[PDB]
RNA sequence: GAUUAAUAGGGACAGUCGGGGGCGUCAGUAUUCAAUUGUCAGAGGUGAAAUUCUUGGAUUUAUUGAAGACUAACAACUGCGAAAGCAUUCGCCAAGGAUGUUUUCAUUAAUCAGGAACGUAAACUAUUAGGGAUCGGACGGCGUUUAUUUUUGACCCGUUCGGCACCUUACGAUA
């Protein structure tokens, strides 16, 4: 019943979040929230049970907060890159490999999702889970604004990759053309900056100088 | 002067000369009473405590601490709350062979109500 | 060793809670935050007197014997003296042991006893026939309640929070320097400022915890630009009588409440800010709205010096002062390093 | 293997000191038995002071104390002097082979009249069972209110521990004295040196 | 404490035998003992809830707490000596190197 | 139309008193069990031994966690309860004792046939006439300490009721 209003709340969530269905912003929009709400109404936990605050007779508040909680812990924002994946009806958590998958149509929905925007969606989802679990201060009007993508340490880079053999340190070849759809330089500066800013302690504790990263191609 | 903490568990059946660091965690060297005497009757004896204290002081002077804080105890739960002959004889031999003694305390487990 | 045994020594400083505008170096007796306020409590006794001047003279007697032992003993490279106070009004007998260490640290030493708060409640209660002394007696009681009693728990909570929030300390330094260039920190008490910058770190919604001092500074200025102080009080985690009795906000503009302070008035209304439309508080929200408007219209560039140059507009009389200083004074003995006249300011000259 | 030699010859860095507290009826007796105590403790090298104002005996190791077990001997000595053992016996703990022990017997009987009867049963008719226990075990037994304070060699300490617990647990001390006399008769001849002696008791 | 460390304080207090007295037993009544214990817990709460841990140790070292208990309980029954016999830190929820190095 | 108000009763109120009882709660060690480390050859018992546990590490050293028990020292020629009995703090619930009162009905009472509630041991055995202690009130006060000075409490002293126990004397006895 409240599917429309839950998708309404998710669209308001994402339009303040700065995310959309566009490939340059992560591809998590109204359509991905809607297919996520469908898959979570028809399953989602590890033993393929229908998820507990996601019954078809519930209110849009419960549908919205349960999509928030599943995006915040289970396999839908940062865990669909490293530690888990989903499958369609009857939907189930699988603790291996990255995809938001549909085996009936062989389409992954999160093909537009970079790991950077994935992890950004997870810190947003964890924060909004804390905000919706808060019971003292009213929390409707705080909707997250994205200083993680726009901080005061926003580094401006003017790069001319022309000609590509002498103006780029890594070769743009036929395999890179086959793999990347003209976001190869963006994914390159992403992997390069993560490997630049990542430390590694001796006792196995992974620590980095950053928590999140964004590369926006300005004036696109 | 590096102070090591010597636990002397002096019971009536065997004496335990034990040397730890200041923490209590890392045992430096221990020599029990019965490993120096062939007889289980004379395992708890002043001769056994003297031999154990001489061996412990020799090892700890090879390691170079040359100063001990001594904590003496006995069987204290429903036991006797008094140390056996091992305490007096081990402290005598221990300070007779080097080993400037620091602080002496008798830390026996005293129950507030046992049985 | 004293006739009365020591019980508690609690410094209450921004140098403890990492929020002095200038971070400490050894020496600088010119500096504002240099004499470090420390409250001291003895053990309980019934032999303190029952009047203000008598209790305070017993207090300076104990301070004198502490200073006498301190000047006798072999750490006597430490220097000390006793000095008056005026910041608590009408208590002309308040004195401190101000003490300088060989590493240039200066410490303000004050004694606390159990009967001072009850005596100031007595002063609030009495003189009922005058019928106009109770508000300013409450002002004096709560100024005491600021400087003596609440500042200990205040520096304890900000000290235990500033490790978990590390950019908070240059952020309070930067917002306090903004208030310094905009001439607001003389009517604005510092604890209100630390709570004001502390809201952006501990109630960071809908943003993240500020991982940059400039990020925290911008979040403070935009929260001030969006804070409508009429309908919204600031409740932080580190009421419904006052907007009824004060609907035009002529007495109090800011309400900053904590589980520390549930009345929201101890660091705003107690100091006695003038608060009509054309004063420090509305000027402050106007400067922050202008800061947000400029950072909207022009962006973030090297013309951010407009935030740190004051306008000096809408003032009736403006008077320019110069003090009898040589070149590089006061800075070089403040320990701050502007003024290229002081050659070698990049080194330990 | 069991004999202990007297100490022939600064072994103390931190100047150790112990204290015990006594009441007034002991303050009188300690005030006029103290010079014996401080004479023998000066022969052992330990300074012993008495405080009738607060009611405190203190021992402290001086510069010229050489025996390091002497401070444990002195601590036990002032414990017994506080617990009202007579002064030559309290000074008899300063020999090498002696040791004291305190046996808490009030926890062993729930009743009160039964406890009084069993304590007086431990003490015996005219003290004869108590001095018989002292003879057979070579100890000094002092039935001290709710406790029992014994001194002597460690063997005798163990046997009087067993006898005091078995006396409180309604086994008669005359039965225990008969048991100890049988054990003494069996340990006299070493022809029966290692058998299980339970076939005789 | 104000740094959210929970700790237990165990205080012991022995009854003062008044000079120029003849009676051997200095027994306080049971209601008087309960009043003494109430004033003891009131003093230790009111003078240990306000400071941090470093000031609490700086007050524990010359025994200011036992001195103030001795000073304020002598209108109920005089006490020979008040000490705090145990301090036990139960939980420390913070690891902060800032304050932990501001100690050293 | 209705006495003395008993040096016999029962009740009311006030400050209290108690390791008296029930329920919850809070601690304290100690023991056992388990885990994490440092272990590195015996440990445990006994008058001697043996059974047993022991290179997968016993006993020991340190730190946590759980469980069950009990409440050391204070602790008594004492306190409370009719008796068995009752000892950690705090809260609640009734009850009880004594004292004081400028409190009431005025024989209500004493004693026990019948009946009713509470439940391994034994083993040396009308006053006496006051005094010294003791604790629970109530009153009085030269005073020391709270007390910065009034409370109030601690200490000392006296009067007065009440009660556990000591010694002397029997006032006698008598099995």
């Amino acid at each position: 019943a409240a599917f429309r209003n839950a998708c309404i709340l998710g669209r308001i969530w994402l339009q303040q979040r700065g995310f959309g269905s566009d490939v340059s912003k992560g591809g998590f929009g109204y359509f991905e929230w809607a297919v996520l709400l469908a898959l979570l109404l028809q399953g989602g936990p590890a033993d393929t049970k229908g998820a507990a605050p996601l019954s078809p007779s519930l209110s849009s508040t419960q549908l919205f907060k349960a999509l928030i909680q599943f995006l915040s812990v289970t396999n839908f924002a940062e865990k669909p890159c490293v530690l888990g994946q989903a499958k369609p009806d009857l939907a189930g958590f699988i603790e291996n490999g990255p995809i938001l998958w549909d085996s009936a149509r062989q389409l992954n929905i999160a093909f537009k999702m970079g790991p950077w925007s994935a992890d950004l969606l997870h810190q947003h989802a964890r924060w909004t889970r804390k905000l919706l679990a808060d019971g003292a201060v009213d929390q409707f009007q705080p909707t997250f604004i994205l200083k993680a993508d726009l901080p005061t340490h926003t580094y401006d880079l003017v790069a001319r990759m022309d000609p590509e053999k002498v103006s780029e340190a890594a070769p743009d070849k036929v395999a890179h053309e086959a793999r990347g759809r003209h976001w190869q330089v963006g994914h390159k500066v992403y992997r390069i900056l993560r490997r630049a800013l990542s430390d590694k302690n001796m006792e196995g504790g992974e620590r980095a100088r950053l928590i999140h990263l964004k590369v926006s191609p300005g004036f696109s | 002067l590096v102070f090591g903490v010597a636990r002397i568990f002096a019971s009536f059946n065997d004496t335990f000369v034990h040397v730890t660091d200041l923490s209590g965690r890392e045992t430096i060297c221990r020599v029990t009473g019965g490993m120096k005497v062939k007889a289980d009757r004379d395992e708890s004896s002043p001769y056994a405590a003297m031999l154990a204290a001489q061996d412990v002081a020799a090892r700890c002077k090879e390691l170079g601490i040359t100063a001990l804080h001594i904590k003496i105890r006995a069987t204290g739960g429903n036991g006797t709350k008094t140390p056996g002959p091992g305490a007096q004889s081990a402290l005598r031999a221990l300070a007779r062979s080097g080993m400037k003694i620091g602080r002496i305390e008798d830390v026996t487990p005293t129950p507030s109500d046992s049985t | 060793d004293l006739p009365l045994r020591i019980r508690h020594v609690n410094p209450i400083c921004p140098e403890l809670r990492h929020s002095s505008l200038k971070t400490p170096s050894f020496g600088p007796s010119k500096s504002g935050p240099r004499p470090m306020e420390v409250v001291i409590s003895f053990e309980a006794s019934g032999k303190w007197p029952e009047s203000l001047i008598a209790i305070q003279r017993t207090k300076i007697a104990f301070l004198l014997m502490i200073g006498r032992l301190l000047e006798r003993f072999k750490p006597g490279e430490i220097r000390t003296h006793v000095g008056l106070d005026d910041a608590r009004y009408e208590t002309e007998n308040l004195a401190f042991l101000d003490v300088i260490y060989a590493s240039g640290a200066c410490f303000r030493v004050r004694i606390q006893a159990d009967l001072e708060e009850s005596l100031l409640e007595r002063q609030t209660k009495d003189k009922t026939t005058e019928q106009y002394l109770r508000q300013r007696a409450s002002t004096q009681l709560a100024s005491f309640r600021r400087t003596f009693v609440h500042l200990p728990l205040h520096t304890q909570y900000i000290t235990t929070a500033t490790t978990r929030f590390p950019a908070l300390s240059p952020t309070i330094r930067l917002v306090k320097h903004w208030f310094s260039v905009h001439k607001l920190s003389n009517h604005f008490p510092p604890e209100l400022l630390e709570l004001f910058v502390l809201h952006t770190f501990l109630a960071p919604y809908p943003w993240d915890v500020p991982s940059s001092p400039t990020t925290g500074f911008l979040r403070t200025l935009l929260f001030l630009a969006r804070w409508d102080w009429r309908t919204d009080p600031l409740i932080i985690d580190t009421l419904d009588a006052w907007r009824k009795l004060d609907p035009g906000m002529q007495h109090t503009v800011l309400f900053v409440a904590t589980a520390h302070e549930q009345s929201g008035t101890m660091w705003t209304s107690v100091d006695g800010h003038p608060r009509p439309s054309k004063v420090v508080a509305a000027r402050m929200t106007a400067l922050a709205k202008s800061a947000a408007r400029v950072i909207r219209e022009q962006g973030v560039d090297l013309d951010v010096r407009r935030l740190f140059v004051p306008s000096l507009k809408e003032y009736d009389v403006l008077l320019y002062l110069n003090t009898k200083v040589l070149k590089s004074a006061l800075r070089t003995y403040i320990t701050v390093d502007p003024a290229t006249e002081m050659n070698g300011g990049k080194g330990q000259e | 293997k069991w004999k202990i030699e007297p100490f022939l010859p600064g072994p103390f860095l931190e100047e150790s000191s112990f204290m015990t507290l006594f009441p007034k009826y002991r303050e009188r007796y300690l005030k006029d038995c103290w010079p014996l105590v401080t004479k023998a403790l000066e022969k052992h090298g330990i300074a012993a002071t008495l405080d009738i104002v607060e009611g405190s005996m203190t021992v402290k190791t001086t510069r010229k104390t050489y025996d390091p077990a002497a401070i444990l001997k002195a601590r036990d000595l002032i414990k017994l002097l506080a617990r009202s053992v007579p002064a030559p016996q309290a000074l008899k703990i300063l020999e090498d082979g002696m040791a004291c022990d305190i046996i808490k017997i009030r926890s062993m009987v729930r009743n009160k009249e039964r406890f009084v009867k069993r304590r007086q049963r431990l003490l015996g008719q005219n003290g004869t069972t108590l001095k018989a226990l002292e003879l057979l075990t070579q100890t000094y037994i002092l039935v001290h209110g709710n406790t029992v304070s014994v001194m002597g060699g460690y063997k005798g300490l163990k046997e009087v521990r067993r006898v005091v617990e078995d006396t409180m647990n309604n086994i008669h001390p005359i039965y225990l004295i008969k048991e100890l006399m049988i054990k003494r008769e069996l340990a006299k001849d070493p022809a029966l040196a290692h058998e299980d002696w339970s076939r005789y008791l | 404490t104000t740094d959210h460390y929970l700790l237990r304080l165990f205080a012991i207090a022995f009854t003062k035998r008044r000079p120029n007295q003849i009676k051997k037993t200095t027994y306080a009544q049971s209601s008087q003992i309960r009043a003494i214990r109430r004033k003891m817990v009131e003093i230790i709460q009111r003078e240990a809830a306000s400071c941090t841990l470093h000031q609490l140790v700086s007050k524990l070292i010359p025994e200011v707490i036992g001195r103030e208990i001795e000073k304020a309980t002598q209108g109920i029954y005089p006490l020979q000596n008040v000490h705090i016999r145990k301090v036990k830190l139960l939980k420390q929820p913070k690891f902060d190197l800032g304050a932990l190095m501001a100690l050293h």
